[PDB]
């Protein structure tokens, strides 16, 4: 110091540092603080958790990404775990909780190896070689399902659909949600059974009713009523016709005006009466254009005034207002129609086709929500989910979203594996076997990853209330006795640790992604030596 | 290592379940007094502007009161959905869902049952519960006279809980006539409840017509006969053309005198097209200015101004006509009819009385009561009464109440508990014992015994009489068909499903995370 | 098999025992350096 | 109005009650984990001076923790006096008192029974319980071998919950041998607890004679064979003469030198009076000055100074002689004899060990351990054991333990529950469920299923047999006479009587008046 103010970085006294062994203990214990939150949540016997936002709204969730997303944290090590769960949620949409506890399992076993004095790069290189070795083994042992016909391929989705719904609420009606989830993909799929578009199916929840009232409808959900409700609510098609002849327009019902600011000057009373004639003839020509086109229901983007209500009512033409542009993207794909810009380009080939249009109340005074249904298979399915609470229907959205994502993973060819703790133990005993001859300096590194994989079965043992040591001892001895590797920890106690029989399947791409994100983050956290953090 | 920020309350221990369970018990005990016919009304003291509010419904109470517990929000939200869905039975969901968590508390503490086992028993117990209502219901659709009698007894049951327990004999006829008036339209927005303070509570009535809140403008008469009603939604007053870029290039003010005259000529021409229909009354939603008002005087047409858009829907259906605009084509357009129109006065504000209309697809109810709080309670009651009776038309099946609905569920639930031998039987019995408490609090509010009176109802049903129930005026068991009280199937289906699923929420919670307030 | 004979409530003793173990081990890490001939001295 | 003034909390009949019951729940849940053999010890951190205290006794847990709740102060005081009376069983009073109020909370809410009616059921239920407890007891002390064996079983049952649960087979001999050496004298002041750091828990050895932490003088020898022991409550210090108010007027310092000669000659003649008996040691209560200390050298007398008040009686009873101060008449006051007066060292402090005394009416328990927190637990553990076994000498009747005393008492209560008419019979059954909840908690702390063992124990005892009990090591029902589990009759009588009075005080409450604190 030598008396002068010895300052280097701006805000010297505010920020701190941390190094040596104490920096590591702050990292591993920070992961254990997050792992204790996730450990009591994972598995079918888990428990939900309430996340209170600053605005007073709550969300009852048991998925690791939504928990960590709405969690106000200060430690940076947990903030990387917040993004790891979000990484698993965005792409695969399965295993968020698993990655958080698996990455902590690698971190917890790494704490013992740091005490022995192994360099962190040798620790990180050991998990990288062990992770690829486990992926290379699990890719050989899993079987392909593409040889079976379409009748049995539907059953494999039901195996994974019941797996994803369970462990979540919506696990009662889960037998019908599995059929409803599989029925959504039967309508929306490619003929070659590959690269299905997920953006065609959007999520839509409704606060009201009960879970039993939910059903399948192929159409669009609009949160609005028809214009001037004097007409009958449920419009029917003609006796002989191809359909209702849906019409969509991105032009409001008005006289044509320039987009630029204009100044229409009327210097005479004769020109003023022609403006009155021009005002009326445009509305007369407009309703005659849609009349000759044969449209029954009209969808307008930018709304219209009250003059067109009576012209549309007399001709038996329902209509709506303030339909957003995102919904028109959904209407054109569902009804297979083309959106015309204007009336001069109006033609009968661009109009859509759907079965029927109708509206119901759902209760007393809530709001009139529009419903559309198709008479055949189309490229659009809109799940109509009901719920007794706002948190129930909110959790049912992200639960069913993960269900469709798990089925989306199975659309990829030859990616199936039987889970239930079997995938963890079958990848664990081989790593310990390789260490016996690949000893080197990294012998304990393989043993750490072998013990870290087994923690997820022990996590299931804690939630199910069984003895962990007796469970892992029986599974390890059974895997050594017989090379059949589809036996896992069954929590619902249906008897039989065997599992193809229970029907538990998880996607192969999802399971290998667990150790990848876990190992890839553990390689990053172990590199940190200096921890500089500034004050808020 | 405190990963969370400053001022972050987290509970990851037994206190989390205790804090979530005690919150529902506090919300549960708050509404125990409001249940039943002998229940006491409650009083709300607002924090802003001293605006008091007297209400018996639990949905309005719990939404108004502030509660920071996350468990309280679930009881607030399940009551809001029940208030919006059916409009009745909100306090039953609040007290039953809290009692299910109350009964589930001792299983967690004393017997040490897993939370997944308690919900698993409630799944099978709720399944057998709804199956009891499948066989216990009765369809009275084959006869309209019996269905007319069913709407009476449902009005007797719903209106008895509110302050109108004495005057329910008169409003039961008023309530059922409004439903037969609507002839199946379950939209509650088509009934205008005009609030009038003063007079006796039994002075309410239901006139065959639509009562306006406003009067005629300047000189149009009060009493007329054989008036043709025409409704319009367009401006009809100083017509600002659809493009606002219009202008007048005026070279001299003498020509601008002709332009303003031309605006009066087209308006004079528009009113001339109204006279082609040959009408005597004209109604428009926009407020009418002076110039078009004057031209109706010579034609002998009445004018009403500033009608609300929600009232135009009620006005069109009572009159039976149609809202007409673009008056060049009078042939295709339709207009209503009425026998007599007369302006009346109920209190200080005058109103327009319509009577003798052809269509009767809507009505208006005029309430008369001492205070604005009693009048408001009346509105909340009739709204809850008409909401249940409106859904009774689409859901014709009904269920007998008075403790018989909860007990016949428990008769089937207790039967199924033996065929599921193991530890799940205690959970199903807890669901059964939770249903016994609804007739218990109904007896406690009237000041009767909780054990002996429920014990007599227990023995009466197992003997082979599925029509026995509680009678509170005398304090003994009586037949429900003779007394004439019955609820709808959608109501009992809703409260059992809402209270069941509400118990599933706060049983799957172990950790409570509280971030900072904003 | 599952949902029988017990349910482990009051897990705060498990959380307290973990806090006491890491608290004792963190103090032991400072004393661990002074072991053996190649240990070091401490000034307090 | 406001008569009580500012900052005065008042409660009335719904805030008054349910604040004591939740306080009874709050104080009961703390001591729930400490009950039984598999109970976990609670650690208390002081607010000042960073003083920690490891303790299992429920009284000591409530002594240190501050509790502003008035209802919890009742449980604080009843554990204090229970520790004063018996010394063991304070946790059972707090648990049984809390569960009696937990049951009575449900009888007031669910069954809607008056509080006075609940007490009248508890009076008859407590009378039936004590009558069954009196008849279930068994006589003892007729055979000294059986009396020796029963004290060993009582010591094993007492130390099973403390830290000595693993080494109770060895400490039972140490506990019971000291009590028989008292020769009927019931007093705990005759037993010393010397704190020694080092060793392990099972290194505590039985001492022959009496040992204490004192030291010889500067010039005294190490060993004297067949030493005569004397105890002086005397002042061998600067005696002064006691007519305070004596001063010395001096005309010349010649006689003042002879006056100081007389002071030394005065004390010389006093030490010469000691040598007339021919003793070998001299024990004084207070400090001995150097001039008396030098005079014991040539006469061959040992010297021990600064003896505590308790140490005088503790050493005199082992010696057999009486405390002498006058030293005038050598005829009376026959002294004892000790063979080995050689001191030993246990740790860093030498202790004077005696052996081969006339009588052993006072004893000393030498303890070894690692931490002082464990030695403090060792002190409180054996203090409860020696207190129970000391009162077992005067009160001979005993009763079987292992939870059988609770269920056999509830058998007569359930038998007398049927013939009592009215609503108080439910309160009589509530008392029975309170007795049943103690063995329910013994199975929870051990980690085994509680409903099965309580159901098997309850069904087994009603068959006709009354010797069955809970075996928490194996987790099944077994014979208590084989395992050797028995407790005193006055212990369970005090627990049931104190718990009955505990519920009676808190159930007769209707308002709370909390004045302003100083
Ligand atoms: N019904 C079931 N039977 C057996 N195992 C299951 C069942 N449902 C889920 N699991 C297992 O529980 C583990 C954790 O899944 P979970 O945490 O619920 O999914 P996510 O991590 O995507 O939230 C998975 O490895 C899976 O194998
Ligand atoms: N006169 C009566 N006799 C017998 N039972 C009655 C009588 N009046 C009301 N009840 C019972 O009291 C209950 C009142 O419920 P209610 O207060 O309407 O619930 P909520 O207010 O939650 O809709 C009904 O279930 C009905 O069976
Ligand atoms: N070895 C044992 N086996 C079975 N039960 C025991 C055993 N030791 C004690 N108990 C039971 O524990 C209960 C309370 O023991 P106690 O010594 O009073 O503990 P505390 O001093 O903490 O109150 C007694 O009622 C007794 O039945
Ligand atoms: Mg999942
Ligand atoms: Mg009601
Ligand atoms: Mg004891």
């Amino acid at each position: 110091e030598m008396g002068r103010p010895f300052i280097i970085v701006k805000d010297q006294g505010n920020k701190k540092r941390q190094h040596g062994l104490e920096a590591k203990k702050s990292h591993i214990l920070a992961a254990r603080s997050v792992a204790s939150i996730i450990k009591t949540s994972l598995g079918p016997r888990g428990l939900d958790k309430i996340l209170i936002s600053p605005d007073g709204e709550i969300t009852i969730t048991n998925d690791g990404a939504t928990i960590l997303s709405q969690m106000e944290l200060d430690n940076e090590i947990a903030k990387l775990l917040v993004q790891l769960s979000k990484s698993q949620d965005d792409e695969i949409g399965d295993g968020t909780t698993g990655v958080v506890v698996l990455a902590s399992a690698l971190l917890d076993q790494a704490l013992e190896l740091i005490q022995k004095g192994i360099h962190p790069i040798k620790i990180a290189n050991g998990f990288d070689e062990a992770a690829k070795l486990a992926i290379s083994k699990l890719e050989e042992t899993c079987d392909d399902i593409s040889a079976s016909n379409d009748e049995l391929f539907r059953d494999f989705l039901l195996r994974a659909a019941k797996t994803s719904l369970g462990s979540k609420i919506v696990s009662k009606d889960h037998d019908r949600f599995a059929e409803m989830a599989v029925e959504a993909v039967i309508n929306v799929m490619d003929k070659d059974r590959k690269d299905v578009d997920f953006d065609l199916i959007k999520m839509q929840g409704r606060v009201g009713g009960s879970i039993s009232d939910s059903k399948l409808i192929n159409g669009v959900i609009l949160d609005k009523d028809f214009s001037h409700p004097q007409m009958p609510k449920c419009v029917l098609p003609k006796e002989g016709s191809d359909g209702v002849k849906l019409a969509i327009l991105t032009c409001p019902f008005e006289p044509p005006k320039p987009k630029t600011k204009h100044k229409l000057d009327i210097s005479s009373v004769e020109e003023y009466q022609k403006l009155q004639t021009y005002e009326q003839d445009k509305f007369k020509e407009m309703i005659d254009d849609v009349k000759k086109a044969g449209a029954d229901v009209v969808i307008c983007q930018w709304g219209f005034d009250d003059e067109a209500n009576h012209l549309l009512l007399q001709n038996d033409l329902p209509a709506v207002r303030w339909v957003g542009g995102q919904e028109l993207e959904h209407i054109a794909i569902s009804t297979n129609g083309r959106i015309v810009p204007r009336f001069q380009d109006l033609s009968k080939d661009k109009l859509g086709t759907c079965s029927r249009i109708y509206e119901q109340e759902f209760g007393t005074t809530k709001d009139r929500m529009l419903i559309i249904e198709q008479s055949k298979e189309t490229k659009t399915v809109t799940c109509f989910v009901r719920g007794s609470n706002k948190m129930i229907v909110d959790e049912a959205e992200r639960a069913l979203h993960d269900s469709l994502c798990v089925v989306r993973n199975l659309v990829k060819d030859s990616r199936v594996v039987y889970g239930g703790g079997a995938a963890e133990v079958t990848m664990s005993l081989a790593v310990s076997e390789e260490a016996d001859k690949q000893r080197g300096i990294d012998q304990y590194a393989f043993r750490g990853f072998a013990q870290a994989l087994d923690t997820i079965p022990m996590t299931l043992a804690e939630n199910s209330g069984l003895d962990p040591i007796g469970t892992l001892s029986t599974l390890k001895s059974k895997q050594l006795k017989e090379k059949i590797s589809n036996i896992g920890v069954d929590c619902l106690g249906y008897g039989s640790n065997d599992m193809k029989e229970l029907f538990v399947v998880d996607p192969f791409i999802g399971k290998k992604q667990q150790i990848l994100l876990a190992t890839q983050l553990c390689r990053m956290i172990l590199k940190i030596d200096n921890v500089i953090i500034s004050g808020k | 290592v405190q990963i969370f920020g400053d001022q972050v309350t987290e509970e990851r221990a037994e206190n989390a379940r205790l804090s979530a369970f005690v919150g529902a018990i506090a919300v549960g005990d708050l509404v125990k007094s409001t249940l039943g016919p002998k229940g006491m009304d409650k009083l709300l003291q607002s924090a802003s502007s001293n605006t008091c509010m007297v209400t018996n419904d639990g949905a309005t109470i719990l939404k108004s009161i502030p509660l920071d517990n996350p468990a309280a929000k679930v009881l607030v939200n399940i009551s809001k959905v029940q208030d919006d869905e059916v409009g009745d039975g909100t306090t039953s969901v609040t007290v039953l869902s809290a009692e299910l968590l109350r009964e589930a508390e001792k299983l967690i503490d004393q017997s040490k049952i897993h939370p997944q086992t308690i919900i698993e028993g409630y799944r099978l117990a709720s399944a057998a519960a709804l199956d009891a209502l499948t066989k216990a219901a009765v369809d009275n659709s084959h006869d309209k006279t019996m269905f007319r009698e069913d709407l009476i007894h449902i009005a007797k049951t719903t209106l008895s809980s509110k302050i109108l327990s004495q005057d329910k004999d008169h409003f039961a006829e008023l309530a059922t006539n409004a439903i037969l008036r609507l002839k199946g339209s379950t939209n509650l927005e088509h009934i205008q409840i005009i609030k009038i303070l003063g007079g006796k509570l039994s002075d309410s009535f239901l006139d065959e017509g639509f009562i306006l809140a406003k009067k005629f403008g300047n000189n149009q008469p009060k009493r007329i006969e054989n008036a043709k009603i025409l409704i319009a939604n367009t401006t009809l007053d100083t017509d600002k053309v659809k493009i606002f870029g219009t202008k007048f290039k005026v070279d001299s003010t003498a020509k601008l005198a002709q332009l303003e005259k031309a605006e009066r000529e087209k308006m004079k021409n528009k009113i001339a097209k109204i006279s082609k229909f040959g009408i005597n009354t004209f109604i428009n939603r926009q407020l009418i200015y002076d110039y078009p008002e004057q031209l109706f005087t010579d034609l002998g047409i009445n004018s009403i101004e500033h009608a609300d858009f929600e009232g135009v829907e009620r006005l069109a259906l009572v009159t039976g006509g149609e809202v007409v605009s673009t008056f060049d084509e009078p042939s295709k357009c339709k207009l209503g009819e009425c026998d007599v129109i007369e302006e009346i006065m109920l209190g200080e504000q005058p109103f327009l009385k319509f009577s003798g209309c052809k269509a009767g697809e809507a009505c208006t109810i005029v309430l008369r009561g001492a205070t604005d709080q009693t009048l408001d309670e009346a509105e909340r009651s009739l709204h809850d009464a008409l909401s249940v009776l409106s859904q009774t038309t689409k859901e014709t099946r009904t269920v007998l109440g008075g403790g018989c609905a909860e007990m016949v569920m428990s008769k089937a639930v207790d039967t199924e508990a033996q065929n599921i031998d193991g530890k799940k039987s205690l959970a199903v019995e807890a669901f059964a014992r939770a249903l016994r408490q609804l007739p218990t609090i109904l007896a406690d509010n009237a000041g009767f015994d909780s054990s002996e009176l429920v014990s007599k109802l227990r023995s009466s049903i197992y003997n082979g009489i599925s029509t026995s129930g509680l009678d509170l005026n005398n304090g003994t068991i009586a037949d429900m068909r003779q007394l004439g009280i019955v609820e709808s199937y959608k109501l009992k289906r809703a409260v059992v499903s809402s209270a069941s699923e509400a118990a599933e929420v706060l049983l799957r919670v172990d950790n409570i995370i509280r971030a900072r307030p904003r | 098999v599952p949902s029988n004979a017990t349910f482990k409530n009051k897990e705060k003793p498990q959380e307290v025992r973990k806090a006491n173990i890491i608290a004792a081990r963190s103090v032991a890490d400072a004393i661990r350096t002074s072991l053996g001939p190649k240990g070091m001295d401490k000034m307090i």
